[PDB]
């Protein structure tokens, strides 16, 4: 839906969060990872980002990313938005500061976007483990088999289970509009933030909207502008300096939340029974890590259960009573055993 | 035996009547797709191997 | 190279037969559809009929039945038009068009035949 | 309901079953539930993690 | 080693369909009931049983 | 039965700038997989017409880099980045989606 | 991750364990005290039922397994034609059928199973009882006494 | 060489099949892996497609491929033809419905090739392995040691050892060709092929060569169309529906079959 994403629209900017690995080393990326979540069954994973997926400068337009490069949000469309772990994951969803994938084992996670000339990647380390459902360890969703109650990330657009809190930005840090007037240092206003200004003595703290001079410093590296905006609210972030902007504690819906679905489970080849009366023999010929589990119907239990890797062969003892086996994703199967004609009494 | 070092078992490297004990199952398409699915033991030739 | 050929132009009177012959050269598959157009003189080109050479399955155009009939020979890879009686109006251009099987579509006419030239009068 | 006391109304007749022969139960007094399954796990803690 | 060829599922808009056995190695035949297939564009066997 | 309309019906142009020519359906040749079926045919005067565009916008061979095709739903384009003395001729649009597949009235590009 | 096997697959007695009221279904321990109330509508005259006497109990072939792996036939003078029904009072032997039609001179046929070498069940037809001594039975999921 | 293709041109064409994690979902993909053959010992890999290559569609042209767009035997240049299973496979060959690289170890197998608007990138989870020759266990082939014989998939364009059969396709479905003319359903025709079609109450059940407006039915839901056509042939896949004509055992060389070469 686009209300959502329209609601989406009204305080929340892009940011330059801090991320480690950018390439080649630690900087401070248009768009960061914090707080990638793999907790699905199938293997979807969401990655929320220091950047806006959708947004343009002026609408939705879901083919459009939005990201702050330096003072600008700055609108691009979206031509190549990857995320590997190990291998290239396909990307199902982008929305706000999240992205909803589909990747595969790895000990990493790296989201990375192009605007032509640059690649803006970023590289969190995050081990992100592929978990299977059922019984069986299958490492891929299979093509066939049963459908199991799962857990995923919905891929549906929006909901309103969860929420998220947005914060008014901290004075964003900042030195390239400082200059030199004459002899002096200048603190040119970018006109529309009212930039605070930290310098050699203690100064006016609380910024002037028009551009101003100091007397008390001469060169630049004793001085420092702190660029501020009320107008764009940012999520707050543990990569971001907190400002004093103390109230609205705002919110925003989570897109991607995990809900309830249907898994495809493996159906394990069936086993080879021979029932030689007295007990059970049982040649088992997994393809992926299988479960068998055997427990006896009567006063004792007695139960019995073994992750079978290989085929193997494995021989229970059937009482009069009756015993019970599941194997796989397979429904359990029963089986009363007595009355062999070993012998004669006559 | 389904599996365990013959079961396609060929008189000749070029006879016509295979013998092929596989357990071949059959499984049920799913969700309104046309394809075959199917559940087997794995070769046993490769196992062997 | 891929060579359409068709049958030199002729002049004709009118109530007698007729049948012209296009020849497909430098493709050997017959996965084809082989087809006539006729131009008249001055005036913009007319699709008449076509005909694919492996199961000879027609395609007329609702203004061509009885008068005029297509029909293929897999030997020699030739479409025969054959008129049955001329007519004062059957004055033009006639070309043979190639177009390749793609999908379930007439195509596109990749190579044309020379044209022949038939002209009937009183 | 299984127990001396309550009858019940198949039909028309009156059945009277139970109370059953012996109380065993496989729970115990400490039980944990996770989706369609249920495990005696026996120390759930209740403000003591 | 062996190959499990399927040949192509035949499928009918309405109507059911019996199966035959044939002289093929481990042969499995099965007819399955209510699949309503799907495919690229389009709705096969619209009689949703 | 579709018809098809060219404009215009005649185009006079010199050699060094670019010439546009617009067909027309009755009915959209689209289908929902996206996929126009036009043939853009060009016939100099003595000899048979040949393909030069076809698929609406996709590229013949043989043809140069020159010419091109564009559109959507009713209404297609052809364009010539830039004319030369041989493109002399009369231009044809034509659809196959329905039989009868039928050309269209033409368009005729000669020297000013 | 780690955990144990779940309750649903280590539980005695057979039972699967349905979550919503967190149940324990068909874990076949103990024995039932039963005390039923039928309608006195339900019950008829013996004078319109069919007398039973004249009876005798040939055992054809039978063998103790867990299906009704048994026959028998009883030879039978009539008194009236009729329907009426039969039980095992006894633990050795179980009976399939409920009800049989008795015509003139019916001789009639019953499968049963049983877990003893030689029976010593006594089968009761219709207000009497006749003793089917058995045959030495041969060997080769239900209701086995098996004491 | 040029033959193999000429009885791959015949009346074989590519088609349209399902395709398992298509991205992110389920597809009815143009390039539908199935039957992929990892059995050599050098992770080289013969995986069979449902979208022809080399063949153009009038020539062989070795640098071309054909899908089934829709309705139309659509043919692009292979610009970007990628494999994978952990990392991108080196393809060395392409020939009709087959590819043939060389993967490194995996768990799954995704191939795809580039169009400009779309992807169409396919996925099948399989196990390939990597197989040492000798008695030594490597995860990639050295540059010196001893000639052993191995079993690999030949390059070679041509053989007949071994063959796959064409079958004619069934009745392919489609809902787009129908409309409503004024207020009753009206079945547009392909102007080259039949389709058959089946509405409300019991239709002509064998199909007609024009288009048609069924009284019976005025709404497109309960009427649809099977489009058929019997100029191009197809591997009978277990993915496809198999048509009533039931004949024509055909044949399809298999263009890369195992040979024993050195590792």
């Amino acid at each position: 839906d686009l209300d959502t994403h329209f609601t989406q629209y009204k305080l929340a900017r892009p940011y330059i969060a801090d991320c480690p690995n950018c390439g080649h080393s630690r900087c401070d990326s248009p768009i960061a990872i914090e707080e990638v979540r793999g907790d699905a069954h199938a293997g979807v994973i969401r990655i929320q980002t220091s950047a806006m997926f959708g947004l343009k400068t002026d609408g939705v337009d879901l083919a459009y990313m939005s990201f702050m490069n330096g003072k600008t949000q700055k609108s691009i469309k979206i031509d190549n938005l990857h995320v590997r772990t190990s291998a290239p994951c396909s990307l199902v969803s982008h929305h706000g500061y999240y992205i909803l994938a589909q990747c595969p084992p790895g000990d990493t996670v790296t989201v990375g976007f192009h605007d032509g000339p640059n690649r803006h990647t970023c590289t969190v380390a995050h081990k992100v483990e592929f978990r299977p459902v059922g019984r069986e360890k299958y490492r891929h969703p299979p093509e066939h088999g049963v459908e199991l109650p799962c857990n995923r990330y919905t891929h549906k657009r929006a909901d309103q289970g969860h929420y998220v809190e947005m914060h008014q930005p901290g004075l964003v840090a900042d030195h390239s509009l400082l200059s030199i007037h004459s002899a002096k240092v200048k603190i040119t206003v970018p006109s529309g933030a009212q930039v605070k200004y930290y310098c050699k003595c203690p100064d006016v703290r609380k910024g002037i909207t028009s551009s101003d001079h100091t007397t008390t410093c001469t060169d630049v590296k004793q001085c420092r502008a702190y660029l501020i905006d009320n107008k764009k609210w940012v999520y707050n972030s543990g990569r971001l300096p907190r400002g004093e902007g103390d109230t609205f504690k705002g919110k925003l819906h989570v897109p991607f939340v995990p809900v309830k679905a249907k898994c495809i489970a493996t159906l394990a080849p069936e086993p080879l029974v021979e029932h030689k009366h007295r007990t059970l023999i049982l040649h088992l010929h997994p393809d992926h890590p299988t479960l068998l589990t055997t427990r006896s119907l009567g006063s004792d239990a007695n139960p019995t259960r073994q992750w079978i890797e290989r085929p193997t062969t494995v021989n229970f003892t059937v009482t009069g009573e009756g015993l019970e086996y599941t194997w796989g994703n397979h429904p359990p199967k029963r089986v009363w055993a007595q009355e062999s004609g070993e012998g004669n009494p006559h | 035996k389904a599996g365990s070092f013959g079961d396609l078992q060929s008189r000749t490297s070029t006879s016509n009547d295979l013998y092929a004990n596989t357990n071949l199952k059959l499984q049920r398409p799913q969700a309104g797709i046309v394809h075959t699915p199917f559940t087997q033991v794995p070769s046993g030739f490769e196992r062997w191997k | 190279v891929v060579q359409l050929v068709q049958s030199g132009a002729e002049v004709k009177r009118p109530g007698e037969s007729l049948r012209i012959s296009c020849k497909t050269s430098g493709y050997r598959f017959t996965d084809i559809w082989i087809n006539w157009v006729r131009q008249r003189p001055g005036k913009g080109l007319e699709w008449m009929g076509s005909i694919y050479l492996d199961d000879s399955d027609i395609r007329f155009n609702p203004s061509f039945q009885g008068h005029v009939t297509i029909s293929a020979d897999k030997s020699t890879s030739t479409t025969y038009l054959q008129w049955s009686s001329l007519k004062a109006s059957d004055t033009a251009t006639y070309f043979c068009a190639r177009s390749v099987w793609s999908g379930y579509y007439i195509g596109w006419f990749d190579v044309w035949g020379p044209g022949v030239l038939v002209t009937v009068s009183s | 309901y299984v127990n001396g006391e309550t009858p019940a109304k198949i039909g028309d007749a009156k059945l009277i079953i139970g109370p059953l022969s012996s109380a065993w139960s496989p729970f115990d007094n400490k039980v944990v539930v996770y989706g369609h399954e249920v495990y005696n796990y026996d120390f759930p803690e209740y403000g003591t993690g | 080693k062996y190959k499990t060829k399927v040949p192509s599922p035949v499928v009918k808009c309405c109507g059911a369909t019996q199966c035959t056995s044939k002289p093929h190695p481990d042969y499995q035949c099965q007819v399955f009931s209510g699949v309503y297939p799907f495919m690229y564009g389009g709705a096969y066997c619209f009689c949703d049983t | 039965d579709v018809v098809m309309t060219q404009t215009p019906l005649s185009l006079p142009v010199t050699p060094g700038e670019p010439a546009s020519i617009s067909c027309r359906s009755s009915q959209s040749l689209l289908d929902s997989n996206g996929n126009t079926y036009l043939h853009w045919y060009l016939q100099k005067p003595g000899q048979s017409p040949q393909l030069l565009i076809y698929g609406g916008s996709n590229r013949a061979s043989g043809v140069p880099d020159r010419f091109s095709g564009s559109g959507s739903g009713t209404d297609f384009t052809l364009t010539i980045n830039n004319v030369e003395a041989g493109d002399v001729g009369t231009y044809y649009c034509m659809q196959v989606i329905q039989v009868p597949l039928t050309f269209g009235g033409g368009t005729k590009v000669d020297i000013k | 991750k780690d955990k144990g096997a779940p309750l649903n697959d280590v539980a005695p007695f057979g039972c699967s364990i349905a979550l919503e009221p967190l149940r324990a279904e068909n874990c076949a321990v103990g024995s039932i005290p039963i005390s039923i109330d039928i309608p006195d509508a339900a019950f008829t005259r013996i004078s319109e039922t069919p007398t039973v006497s004249d009876l005798e109990c040939k055992i054809t072939e039978c063998t103790y397994a867990f299906d009704f792996g048994g026959i028998a036939t009883v030879a039978y003078k009539s008194s009236k034609a009729g329907n009426c029904p039969i039980h095992s009072p006894s633990g050795v032997a179980v009976i399939k059928e409920n009800d049989v039609t008795l015509a003139e001179s019916g001789s009639f046929t019953f499968h049963f199973s049983t877990a003893n070498i030689h029976p010593a069940f006594k089968l009761q037809v219709c207000t009497s009882a006749v003793t089917c001594k058995g045959d030495c039975k041969p060997p080769k999921q239900h209701t086995e006494s098996f004491t």
